RNA sequence: AAACUGCGAAUGGCUCAUUAAAUCAGUUAUGGUUCCUUUGGUCGCUCGUACUUGGAUAACUGUGGUAAUUCUAGAGCUAAUACAUGCCGACGGGCGCUGACCCCCUUCGCGGGGGGGAUGCGUGCAUUUAUCAGUGGUGACUCUAGAUAACCUCGGGCCGAUCGCACGCCGGCGGCGACGACCCAUUCGAACGUCUGCCCUAUCAACUUUCGAUGGUAGUCGCCGUGCCUACCAUGGUGACCACGGGUGACGGGGAAUCAGGGUUCGAUUCCGGAGAGGGAGCCUGAGAAACGGCUACCACAUCCAAGGAAGGCAGCAGGCGCGCAAAUU
């Protein structure tokens, strides 16, 4: 499957453009080939567009299929992903578990070397796993909503009971200044 | 009828006319209530506002404008322009060096509620400040008194 | 851009004034936001304060209330009669504050006819369906039958609304500004106005 | 003359060896049945029960 | 370390080209608006996978291209307070409309009256509209609060899927903080208005209005008040109290020099305000720029080139050239 252009002047292919050569194209963030120096600037530039010439420089080519014959450089070795997944679920994903076991068990560990230096295993932090720390914070801003409530409950039933005071005062005052 | 010039129907925006009724009701009378507002420094609203049948959007009483700002006086001397009136203010600037005034004067173009009338050229009119209703338009006319020549 | 400021413009005088700065960022004017009747369509601005602004390109459904009876139903609205700015904008039918606009008598009809059970904008021929003579005819408890005709007293219609509903289209006119808010919503035409917009709508022709 | 047809392409997400455990190990723990694992999950359950209520007598003791 | 994210880069510094009721000063207003932040308020008021959810991407690994840059493509991985998605919980209800049926009083009975009630439909703050009534507040609201009907943007509004430190309590409970957050209020403001004030000129006496001049009515646009802009009407508005036009070796003030009293002259320059970043114009980003140590053009200038292309902005500090009577250390 054909991916990557380059042209004989240097330039990256975008895949929307129509055309064979140049064009100059106003890219902004979330574009292909422009990485923004300052927010929300945009550029000029140089694309050579999606159409492949014999004018190419380079040309990227992805595998999707292999026939039957094995290539040299492409097939024979195979090369590791290092960092295995950091997030809860990635992990339940690979070893298929259940949400009942536990994921600190399986997490994938980089076995670290270097000459003169004590071997060693590294491990990832591991993110989203619910933890005694956690499930404190819950509880805690809950309980910051119970006081909010109490404190609401507890401020009418006073403002209320203190209106009253006021009203039979004020019924006394025009009630006495009326009738005279 | 005849209240009604404009293309657009000319309405009191704050009341609603159309709250139904008996056809006893229907047969005594139509009288749509007017809003009108007291302006706050003590002038009375006019007789010929609260119960007249004009409608002006800009005017003080009747309408929709605030009066605060400065209260200042003037003399009418044009009007010919429809629902507004051009006033002179007359003052002495003084200059230092030779002790005496000199003679000024300003022309404001200031907005007239239909309810005042027979105001007429060259009689005092009282006016107060509003927020811009026009382009040079910042005023508003409070209250006439005539001049010192009426009958 | 287009820039709604002060300063390009005469004295009051008439001399023209040299602008001592270049245009400033809040002066600025946007494009016309017209509104035509078509399925919902709508654009959200970013404006000054960094708030919302709702911008109306097409538009079907409004609110409106029929004040009279004091009720608010979400219609669906058909077209541009009359409008006092310009006839221009009726012609390309284009939604703007004020201009007037005929909705579907339908949920309103329902609604009077569930309040009051009475008849409205039906034909003389007086032909029914099922649903229609369980609603309006229905069926009574003591308090209810006293309660619903105690109403019968109240409920009468001026005669260019009646007719409205015999017709299907109400006529109405829009309060809220599509082009800043994002809704075409507004109040049907009763009495006085009503029959002023209809001597208008009339001297049209 | 004209073409009318939109081809769908699929994804598939192959299997590599992460670095520090090679495509044999989890594989190992992958296919790994459910009553292996629930053994060791209650078992694994049960050892810490016992060190958190250790704990709790050895908060209770200080 | 890096990189993502957040914030800042709108201040400060420089200069005085433009600019003559403009800028600006004292004066007032915002009841006609926007406001990052800070400070306090709010943040189980809504009746309808959660002991935790989805996908991607950078650094990093690697394969690269181009003479050239703070250029960047393709392939592998993997994060969140980036993007998205989206619950339990309180919660039992209360209140509105509906009301199958039921009771009681009354009645010869119809009827009249008082109730009680299964059933659905609505249920908060913001949003937009209409109507009703008249807790608190002003010199004055079409104010603030209340009640009714509905509305609610797929280019979506609020309701915390987050972080740390102490560790304790009866398998449950919680102390302090950090970020967040709609909305009030507040602070810093900002933006438009009010009243009065400017140097010379008549060898400038009439000026503006088909292309908004002045006002009216309805809108559009805007953050809102406004001919700001459109549509339709009206024919206005300014002027010897000097309009309009021209000039200024004109940024305006606070001030300076000189002075008996009165003046005359100067204020580019360290404080306050305004404008501008070679000239014009136009936008992204944002609470805030029409920003120039952001960007996109055109004009004028000028740098590199492998001739395809690329990159510019000292009226910041130094310093250099030119101009000049005239001004400091890379
Ligand atoms: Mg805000
Ligand atoms: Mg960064
Ligand atoms: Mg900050
Ligand atoms: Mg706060
Ligand atoms: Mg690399
Ligand atoms: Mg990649
Ligand atoms: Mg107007
Ligand atoms: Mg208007
Ligand atoms: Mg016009
Ligand atoms: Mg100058
Ligand atoms: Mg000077
Ligand atoms: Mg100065
Ligand atoms: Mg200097
Ligand atoms: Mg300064
Ligand atoms: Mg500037
Ligand atoms: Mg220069
Ligand atoms: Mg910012
Ligand atoms: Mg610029
Ligand atoms: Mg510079
Ligand atoms: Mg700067
Ligand atoms: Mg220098
Ligand atoms: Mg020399
Ligand atoms: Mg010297």
């Amino acid at each position: 499957r054909i991916s990557g252009g380059n042209d004989k002047q240097g330039f990256p292919m975008k895949q929307g453009v129509l055309t064979h050569g140049r064009v100059r194209l106003l890219l902004s963030k979330g574009h292909s080939c422009y990485r923004p120096r300052r927010t929300g600037e945009r550029k000029r530039k140089s694309v050579r567009g999606c159409i492949v010439d014999a004018n190419l420089s380079v040309l990227n080519l992805v595998i999707v299929k292999k026939g039957e014959k094995d290539i040299p450089g492409l097939t024979d070795t195979t090369v590791p992903r290092r960092l295995g997944p950091k997030r809860a679920s990635r992990i339940r994903k690979l070893f298929n578990l259940s949400k009942e076991d536990d994921v600190r068990q399986y997490v994938v560990r980089k076995p670290l070397n270097k000459e003169g230096k004590k071997p060693r295993t590294k491990a990832p932090k591991i993110q989203r796993l619910v933890t005694p720390r956690v499930l404190q914070h819950k509880r805690r801003r809950i309980a910051l909503k119970k006081q909010r409530t109490k404190k609401n409950k507890e401020e009418a039933a006073e403002y209320a009971k203190l209106l009253a005071k006021r009203m039979k005062e004020a019924r006394e005052k025009r009630q006495e200044q009326i009738a005279k | 009828a005849d209240i009604q010039t404009e293309r657009a129907y000319q309405k009191q925006p704050t009341i609603f006319q159309n709250k139904k009724r008996v056809l006893l009701g229907e047969t005594g009378k139509e009288k749509l209530p007017r809003y009108y507002k007291n302006i706050g420094l003590g002038f009375k609203t006019p007789k010929e506002a609260i119960e007249g049948t004009y409608i002006d959007k800009k005017c003080p009483f009747t309408g929709n404008v605030s009066i605060r700002g400065r209260i200042l006086s003037g003399v009418v001397t044009k009007m010919k322009m429809q629902r507004t009136i051009v006033i002179r203010r007359d003052y002495l600037h003084y200059i230092r060096k030779y002790n005496r005034f000199e003679k000024r004067h300003k022309n404001m173009s200031v907005h007239l509620s239909p309810c005042f009338r027979d105001v007429q050229i060259g009689d005092i009119v009282t006016v107060g400040e509003c927020r811009p209703l026009s382009k040079t338009v910042r005023f508003n006319v409070l209250k006439v008194t005539k001049a010192a020549g009426t009958k | 851009g287009i820039s709604r400021d002060n300063w390009h413009k005469r004295r009051k005088t008439g001399g023209k004034r040299k602008p001592y700065h270049k245009k400033r960022k809040y002066e600025l004017g946007r494009p016309a936001a017209n509104t035509k009747i078509g399925p919902r369509r709508i654009h959200t601005v970013r404006v000054r304060g960094g708030n919302k602004k709702y911008r109306a390109l097409r538009l079907d459904v409004g609110n409106f209330s029929w004040g009279s009876e004091c009720c608010t139903r979400k219609t669906r609205i058909i077209d541009v009669v009359y409008n006092a700015s310009n006839n221009e904008l009726v012609r390309t039918k284009t939604l703007v504050k004020n201009c007037i606009v005929l909705i579907d008598s339908t949920p309103y009809r329902q609604w009077y006819e569930s309040h009051y059970a009475l008849p409205l904008g039906r034909k003389k021929g007086a032909k029914l369906t099922p649903e229609e003579e369980e609603i309006l005819n229905k069926k009574r408890s003591k308090k209810i039958q006293k309660k619903y005709d105690e109403r019968k007293k109240n409920a009468k219609i001026s005669s260019l609304l009646e007719e409205q509903f015999q017709q299907g289209k109400l006529l109405a006119c829009i309060a809220s500004r599509p082009g800043q808010c994002g809704r075409a919503d507004g109040y049907v035409l009763e009495g006085k106005e009503l029959e002023f917009y209809l001597r208008k709508i009339k001297a049209r022709k | 003359x004209x073409x009318x047809x939109x081809x769908x392409x699929x994804x598939x997400x192959x299997q590599r060896a992460i670095t520090g455990a090679s495509l044999a190990d989890i594989m190992a723990k992958r296919n790994q049945k459910p009553e292996v694992r629930k053994a060791q999950r209650e078992q694994a359950i049960r050892a810490a029960k016992e060190a958190k209520k250790a704990k709790q007598a050895s908060k209770k003791t200080a």
